[PDB]
């Protein structure tokens, strides 16, 4: 792990915000994982540009054709 | 050593007067006192740390005069080549205020 | 897929014991002729001794390196009662005050990690482990004595803890050399209530009885538990998860092998607390690691 | 060589000087201006073209460069008005007038004191000037100094302190002063082998020989060099180098003392040095 850590970091792994999604296509070759996580921050990030989105769905969906 | 100096060299003025007999508040990072060295005296220890390099400075150095963060004179001389922000994150163009 | 090399380092006498500084850039190297050297490392990457001088009377046994954050500072132990520290004027190496005050031949020195100070843990093979204080760091020359621990047994291999959160006090790890058959114990764990400044008994590794000659505790990188090595004829790898007096310490043994058939001398990890690396006498070494099951296998052995 | 300059003013010039490393040059002038060039590479450049001082100008002095870019002015208006060079800007900064007549002589001090400059009007007293910090000037005046008026003042090279410095005036006696422990500008001595009337007084540099010489001018015409080597007597022998037919202007050293260049009214330069034998010869 700790010869990973030293290429993700020359790749400038983790600073681009203009676009989220992108850091999985710089931290190497395949990780089902980290292809998940960014994703998954780029859906929350674009929804308070347009607070409550960072609970996760698990408080979104308990107190409550669709609601 | 005068005659030197008017005709514009300063380097072989101070290797002339070399030879002459007779002679001419930094933050510790522990207690937070203003002690005048490189070292403390109240814990005896290491008062200035470098701003890029976090290895103790006992020598040379430079410094903004408002941000108050600085360190080993070739640090920021390579830092500061091609950025404007305060290496520390304190969002001070020290160029602007160390330089008059 | 690790490939070996060769350096280019000419010496005279045997090597007794080496390491490193921080920044993987220097190195001090023992040698049973009464002599030490260091090497730096040049840009093209070349290596180059610029020190060697005579420091005791007989064999130096180890020598640790400090943190740079107060200087350039070593630390060495010699067979004929003695621990000096050693520092750098520039170039000459004039040696500051050397300490020695125990009465038989001290087993090991390591320094102390740099959250808490200047420390330093001698021990000595009679069975007493020796703090050293040091609140000078402009001038070191003034040493006291701390908390001296006693244990009445043999020592051969300290460790400290790498931690370095406000949730874990400092631990000493002691190992012992005996070959008595009176197989009771032998690795200890202390630690340091803040209470009354005192060092209490933790644990005590009950399941390995031949001798051990290194101790190693894995670095922290913020897990919720720690990882020590035994260098007995087996290589072991132990666990504790703190339990919510000392604390309770839950141990376990996650690996425990045998491949190599000699006598496995000395362990030590990386700076990532992944692969460890394992020493014995049979010639050539081997390399551990952890793999997907999180189960302990071998990994280029050469 | 030679570096040929174009004033461009409209009346005659009266004096003209360098600065202390050869790259800029200040001239009065008769239109009631001062126009400073920048001489380098024999461009006749222009960096200011300063104005004011309602009379006709007279004489310039520059400041040494480790205070900075300063430049003092006198004239006919009996005024002295003193110049900086902010923000690559020439600038009035001070004006002082404590003068009734017109002030003639400005000499800058030797830096090691610190920054003081002497003028002598007509009014027959000195003005020394001491840069008190922080923007401010403090004056010291000599009053009664000469019978009719002083003309020319210069400043000894400073030694191991005890200030110094010697003015000429109408009344044909050159006189030297000294300041006491306390600050009183007490007179030491004086001296009286011209006839007409002294215009220009100059005082050698120290190279380190323990020898004072100063040079002056008659109106009649006669450079007396005034050798002193008697260490501690204070006693002075008047000599002489010529009797020219003119009114004798100006008198200045070199940066060694062995070469002087005298200039008077016969609207031309000489050069001179001194030889073995204790003549002083042209060249
Ligand atoms: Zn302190
Ligand atoms: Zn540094
Ligand atoms: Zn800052
Ligand atoms: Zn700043």
């Amino acid at each position: 792990i700790a010869t990973k850590m030293r290429l993700r970091a020359l790749s400038r792994y983790g600073l681009d915000t203009e676009q989220v999604w992108r850091n999985h296509i710089l931290a190497g070759n395949e990780d089902p994982q980290l292809k998940s996580l960014w994703y998954t921050l780029h859906f929350m990030k674009q929804y308070t540009e347009d607070s409550l989105v960072y609970a996760g769905i698990k408080s979104i969906v308990k107190s409550s054709n669709l609601n | 050593g005068e005659i030197l100096y008017r005709w514009g060299l300063r380097e072989k003025r101070a290797e002339v007067l070399k030879f002459v007999s007779c002679p001419p508040g930094v933050y510790c990072s522990h207690c937070r006192s203003e002690v005048r060295g490189t070292q403390c005296a109240i814990c005896k220890g290491f008062t200035f740390q470098c701003a890029i390099c976090h290895v103790a400075v006992r020598g040379s150095s430079n410094f903004c005069l408002t941000c108050g963060h600085g360190g080993h004179t070739s640090h920021m001389m390579e830092w500061f080549r091609t950025q404007e922000v305060c290496p520390t994150g304190c969002g001070c163009h020290c160029l602007l205020e160390s330089t008059f | 897929m690790f490939v070996a090399r060769s350096i280019a380092a000419d010496h005279k006498d045997l090597i007794h014991d080496v390491s490193f500084d921080f920044h993987g850039r220097r190195m001090a190297t023992c040698s049973s002729d009464q002599s030490v050297k260091v090497w730096d490392k040049s840009e093209s990457g070349d290596w180059h001794c610029t020190a060697s001088w005579k420091t005791h009377s007989g064999s130096v046994w180890r020598v640790t390196w400090a943190h740079p954050e107060f200087g350039q500072v070593l630390a060495s132990c010699s067979f004929d009662r003695t621990a000096a520290v050693w520092e750098e004027i520039v170039s000459h190496w004039v040696k500051r005050t050397t300490l020695v005050d125990s009465r038989t031949s001290v087993t090991d020195v390591k320094f102390a990690p740099k959250h808490m100070g200047l420390m330093l843990a001698t021990c000595s093979a009679d069975g007493i482990v020796r703090i050293y204080e040091a609140p000078d760091v402009m001038n070191l020359s003034q040493w006291s004595l701390q908390h001296e621990i006693s244990c009445k047994l043999s020592c051969s291999c300290i460790s400290w803890n790498p931690s370095s959160s406000r949730a874990h006090s400092p631990m000493i790890a002691v190992g012992s050399d005996d070959s008595s058959p009176n197989a009771m114990a032998k690795v200890q764990i202390f630690e340091y209530n803040e209470n009354t400044r005192k060092y209490a008994k933790a644990e005590t590794l009950m399941t390995v009885t031949d001798p051990v000659h290194d101790i190693a505790f894995a670095p922290n990188l913020g897990r919720s538990f720690h990882i020590l090595a035994i260098a007995t004829k087996d290589v072991r790898i132990f666990t504790l998860k703190p339990v919510r007096g000392p604390t309770k310490f839950e141990i376990h043994i996650v690996a425990q092998f045998d491949n190599h058939n000699s006598q496995v001398w000395r362990v030590s990890w990386n700076i990532t607390g992944t692969v460890l690396a394992s020493s014995g006498d049979d010639g050539c070494v081997r390399l551990w690691k952890a793999n997907y099951m999180d189960n302990w296998k071998c990994t280029g052995i050469l | 060589v030679i570096n040929t300059v174009d004033t461009s003013h409209e009346d005659m010039i009266h004096d003209a000087q360098m600065d202390y490393y050869g790259t800029r040059l200040a001239t009065c002038s008769s239109d009631r201006s001062v126009k400073i060039f920048d001489v380098r590479n024999g461009g006749q450049i222009l960096i200011a073209d300063l104005r004011g001082h309602e009379g006709p100008v007279w004489q310039v002095a520059w400041a040494h460069p480790m205070y900075g870019n300063i430049l003092a002015s006198c004239s006919y208006d009996r005024k002295v008005i003193i110049w900086r060079e902010e923000n690559g800007t020439w600038e009035k900064s001070h004006e002082h007038a404590g003068h009734d007549s017109s002030v003639n002589s400005v000499c800058w001090a030797p830096h090691d004191y610190g920054l003081i400059l002497a003028c002598g009007s007509s009014d027959g007293a000195i003005s020394l000037l001491t840069y008190t910090g922080e923007g401010q000037w403090e004056v010291k005046k000599i009053n009664n100094a000469h019978t009719i008026g002083c003309n020319a003042v210069s400043w000894a090279p400073a030694v191991v302190y005890i200030k110094r410095f010697a003015s000429g005036g109408c009344d044909n006696l050159i006189k030297l002063w000294k300041e006491e422990e306390d600050g009183q500008w007490k007179e030491e001595q004086k001296l009286e082998a011209h006839s007409d009337w002294v215009r220009d007084v100059a005082w050698a540099p120290s190279i380190g020989l323990p020898t004072s010489t100063i040079a002056s001018c008659s109106q009649d015409g006669r450079v007396f060099i005034w050798t002193c080597d008697d260490a501690s007597s204070n006693t002075w022998s008047p000599k002489l180098l010529h009797k020219f037919n003119d009114v004798v202007w100006h008198v200045s050293w070199s940066i060694t003392a062995n070469i002087l260049a005298v200039s008077g009214g016969d609207n031309k330069v000489t050069l001179w040095k001194e030889s073995v034998d204790g003549q002083w010869v042209c060249i």
